[PDB]
RNA sequence: AAACUUUCAACAACGGAUCUCUUGGUUCUGGCAUCGAUGAAGAACGCAGCGAAAUGCGAUAAGUAAUGUGAAUUGCAGAAUUCCGU
RNA sequence: GAGACCGAUAGCGCACAAGUAGAGUGAUCGAAAGAUGAAAAGCACUUUGAAAAGAGGGUUAAAUAGCACGUGAAAUUGUUGA
RNA sequence: CUAGUAACGGCGAGUGAAGCGGCAACAGCUCAAAUUUGAAAGCUGGCUUCGGCCCGCGUUGUAAUUUGGAGAGGAUGCUUUGGGCGAGGCUCCUUCUGAGUUCCCUGGAACGGGACGCCACAGAGGGUGAGAGCCCCGUAUAGUUGGAAGCCAAGCCUGUGUA
């Protein structure tokens, strides 16, 4: 009825992709039975769903990291792969860009920085 | 005075301690910070504009250039040992000027520093 | 009084004595204490209104 | 500064004192001769006071206070 | 008194907690005592209850009356212990609820995450006497 | 009929003939929304509704807008 | 003489005051700064055996993955599903 | 996190199905409604009979606490007695 | 605070500042105006073996130098540096940490009364069949187990160009 997700990480592409069809003839098949009798019927559709579910999540996530490692060394990654944020966190400065500063700006600090000191009582 | 609505623009200030707190917290927090160094910036005793106050004498924004140069303090050196600096003052007269380097010569005898790396 | 007794930790008198400080010899104002006291138990209070 | 105590005992409070609405005032002390609240009768603004008072063994006791 | 600002002194905060509590929580209030053995032997005095405990209530009109857990019902804040029932009308016996503050655990259920319970209660207790007394 | 269905309120405020919600003004780009009716305001303001992606906003910010995995997981 | 009406008392009604309670409101203070074309706010249609004038979710539909805890859920049916264990 | 605040005709309109039910062509208008008991142990079984109802009997510390449910005022009403 | 002052006013209604002073907080800078002219030294994209190759922008001006209580250029002599790792620490979440269910009475039920104890840097609060510090969660205090991202940072590798 149920399939541990423990089981569904290890295999490859194929085997998940026979048994996510298996799981899902079993599925149509049992509704059909299941309009009388719905009893143990059922608790074993409830199961066969959630199965399903955790295929499904299996075959997404290895192909989402297959893309990932398509797209490891390209610049323009997907829409769908990359980072949400949120809409004003995307159009930020990026963190090397705010902390340029002008060539004059810098020998400035280099040879004229914030000292350390203190002043007695 | 109460023509116009003074019911919509009343402020009361029951965050007096509240805002106190903050305030110490802000100074404990910038100390943090600068932890050997004072919080406050050094600053110059100048004398008050108007007749009502020329007898009185209080704290400015920041030391000429002339009292800078006077004490032995380079320009570009003093923001960075706590000593404010106005471009904006002049000196004027004896008195503005040897009040000012007696003071930058006391800041010194009681200033350590440190080397930079 | 001029003096007042130092007690120990076990309660009985040490023999050192203390003389009493002149606050103990200033007025009792009753009124005085309830007029400032009435005062100052309203500076706690937190505000409230509809 | 026996005058100085009766005028905080009855005019502003004291923790013996029995308020009744029959006219007359009682005083809680069990150091009293009589449970009234009058200034001839308090053990606290009279220093010098005279009591009597009885053990449970049923003897009866003089209480003398002095200042 | 309490010193910390998260913490709260409110009864609408605290009532509003306890009765909207997650299971998860649920399971921490839901605790009971150990017994005299059990304390000198595990150096441990409370734990919560789980369904395999075997128990003794210990106040209520149920008192001096020793069994095992039936069920822990964490949503009415009620274990069921066995043969601690009444009749209804019908004559169909129901368990009766015993709140986990008026029973002391006599026998632990024990597996793997019991014993690290166990432990860990054990090496706090022991490292702040060692802390006071040295 | 005076009025009929407004496909973004939901309401039956649309006027058939000039084609305008009286509640919500559906061909215009902004939602009808009047300084003078403070009730008006509540009644379609942000937390009437579902609140569908908004409620996740908080919990992300807590984090830090992190993105990954737990270390060491299946 | 009955009945009818009036007053009082006991008992019985009607109604929801009074007392008590409070997962609600109101007001103040403090820490922090985060919606949307990567499709928001809002509007529907659906997903649970019996369900709404709720809540959660989206054809993976009262939910899936991952981490932690460590033995439940519970109004009734119903699960050889899980107890030194991914 | 708090309070010399309010305590179900109060306090936000809403302690609860609350911007809900309902009204209007529409803009909009917009309520009423909390409390059994420690625990449902929420009255088995017998017997009237067509019912949101009785008489027995039972649970409970209590049923003159029976999902019309803590206490149960007055207006108003019935029966009995003077 | 100035101050219901000055000022303006069917000089009626009235309206109505600011400077000084005590505080809170403090921080200063970027261009255009110049010829790099002994060398567009600058920048966007694309392809990329990630190392460095092309296109384009741009002389109708992109770098460096300068921004008027300044500055440039010579001369002279002293004084200053630059990168990369990085133990560890701070913030915040988490795990654990005191003591009566001793005897009697009322009670449906002790969480009430009486007697004898115990803890307390914890007698805030809530639950538990009635007013519970010691029945349960918590609460006080320092520690302690694991983790997240920022920041700082002891040290340790290198530096270089007539910059
Ligand atoms: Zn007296
Ligand atoms: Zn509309």
């Amino acid at each position: 009825g149920k399939v541990k997700a423990g089981q569904l990480w290890s295999k490859n592409k194929e085997e998940l992709t026979k048994i996510l069809g298996e799981l899902k003839t079993e599925l149509s098949q049992l509704r059909i039975q299941k309009i009388s009798s719905s009893g143990a019927k059922l608790n074993k559709i409830h199961d066969l769903r959630k199965s399903i579910a955790r295929v499904l999540t299996v075959i997404n996530a290895k192909q989402r990291a297959q893309l990932r490692l398509f797209y490891k060394n390209k610049k323009y990654l997907p829409l769908d792969l990359r980072p949400k944020l949120t809409r004003a966190l995307r159009r930020r400065l990026s963190k090397e860009d705010a902390s340029r500063v002008l060539e004059k700006t810098k020998k400035r600090l280099t040879h004229f920085p914030q000292r350390k000191y203190a002043v007695k009582a | 005075h109460f023509r116009k609505h003074w019911q919509r623009r009343v402020r009361c200030h029951f965050d007096q301690p509240g805002k106190k707190v903050t305030r110490r917290l802000a100074r404990r927090a910038k100390a943090a910070a600068l932890a050997p160094r004072p919080v406050d910036k050094l600053r110059p005793i100048v004398r008050c504009p108007t007749v009502k106050y020329n007898r009185r004498t209080r704290l400015g924004r920041g030391f000429t250039l002339e009292e800078l140069k006077a004490a032995g303090i380079p320009r570009l050196l003093a923001p960075t040992i706590g000593i404010a600096v106005d471009h904006r003052r002049k000196n004027l007269s004896e008195e503005s000027l040897a009040a000012n380097v007696q003071r930058l010569k006391d800041y010194k005898a009681r200033l350590i520093l440190f080397p930079r790396k | 009084r001029p003096t007042v007794t130092v007690f120990g930790a076990d309660g009985k008198p040490t023999g050192a004595t203390e003389v009493l400080p002149k606050v103990f010899s200033a007025p009792i104002r009753p009124d005085i204490v309830k007029h400032v006291h009435t005062g100052m138990a309203k500076n706690k209070r937190q505000p409230y209104a509809v | 500064s026996d005058e100085i105590v009766w005028q905080i005992i009855n005019q502003q409070f004291c923790a013996f004192k029995l308020k009744t609405t029959k006219g007359q005032n009682f005083c809680r002390n069990e150091y009293s001769v009589s449970g009234l609240c009058n200034r001839q009768s308090c053990p606290l603004a009279n220093s010098r006071y005279a009591t009597v008072r009885q053990s449970p063994k049923g003897t009866i006791y003089l209480y003398i206070k002095t200042i | 008194m309490k010193v910390r600002p998260t913490v709260s002194s409110s009864r609408r905060k605290a009532r509003k907690a306890h009765f909207s509590a997650p299971s998860s929580v649920r399971r921490v209030i839901m605790s009971a005592p150990l017994s005299k053995e059990l304390r000198e032997k595990y150096n441990v005095r409370s734990i919560p209850i789980r369904k395999g405990d075997e128990v003794q209530i210990v106040r209520g009109a149920h008192k001096d009356k020793e069994g095992k857990v039936t069920s822990v019902y964490r949503l009415k804040y009620v274990i069921h212990v066995e043969r601690v029932t009444r009749e209804k009308a019908t004559g169909q016996t129901v368990p009766i609820g015993i709140h986990p503050s008026n029973v002391v655990i006599t026998k632990l259920h024990l597996d793997k995450d019991r014993e690290n319970i166990l432990a860990r209660i054990k090496a706090g207790r022991e490292q702040v006497a060692k802390a006071k007394g040295k | 009929k005076t009025h009929g269905l407004c496909r973004r309120c939901g309401r039956r405020s649309l006027h058939n003939q000039k084609k305008v919600c009286a509640s919500c003004g559906y061909p215009a780009a902004k939602t009808r929304k009047y300084n003078w009716s403070e009730k008006a305001k509540r009644r379609k303001v942000t937390g009437t509704g579902r609140m569908r992606y908004l409620s996740t906003v908080p919990r992300r910010f807590k984090n830090g807008f992190r993105t990954g995995v737990p270390k060491g997981a299946r």
